């Protein structure tokens, strides 16, 4: 039973792009509110 | 109805509350409606 599989090197490539670009929490502050609580919420996030 | 610093109550943020709340202008319009760059805070809008 043969194989060629153009399927997997494309899936492997598409995954590896998002591996090198991970997305975590940032907590930008709301409308009319300047940064204050932004470091408080990220303070507990970055420790654990 | 001005912009100048307060001299009666808090007029920095104030709106019609009357003697009983939940009343507002019958003609609800204030702006030309336009869309373009979308933001989810005033702060994010200031950066761009």
């Amino acid at each position: 039973r043969g194989q060629f599989d153009v399927v997997r090197p494309v899936v492997r490539k598409l995954v590896s792009e998002m591996r090198q670009n991970p997305i975590d929490v940032l907590y930008r502050p709301k409308d009319g509110a300047r940064p204050d609580a932004a470091d408080v919420l990220m303070g507990m996030y970055r420790t654990d | 109805s001005e912009k100048d610093v307060q001299l009666m109550a808090e007029v920095v943020d104030l709106a019609t509350g009357e003697k009983q709340v939940l009343n507002d202008i019958r003609g609800r319009y204030e702006c030309y409606t336009d869309v373009g760059p979308s933001f989810q805070s005033m702060k994010q809008q200031n950066r761009a």
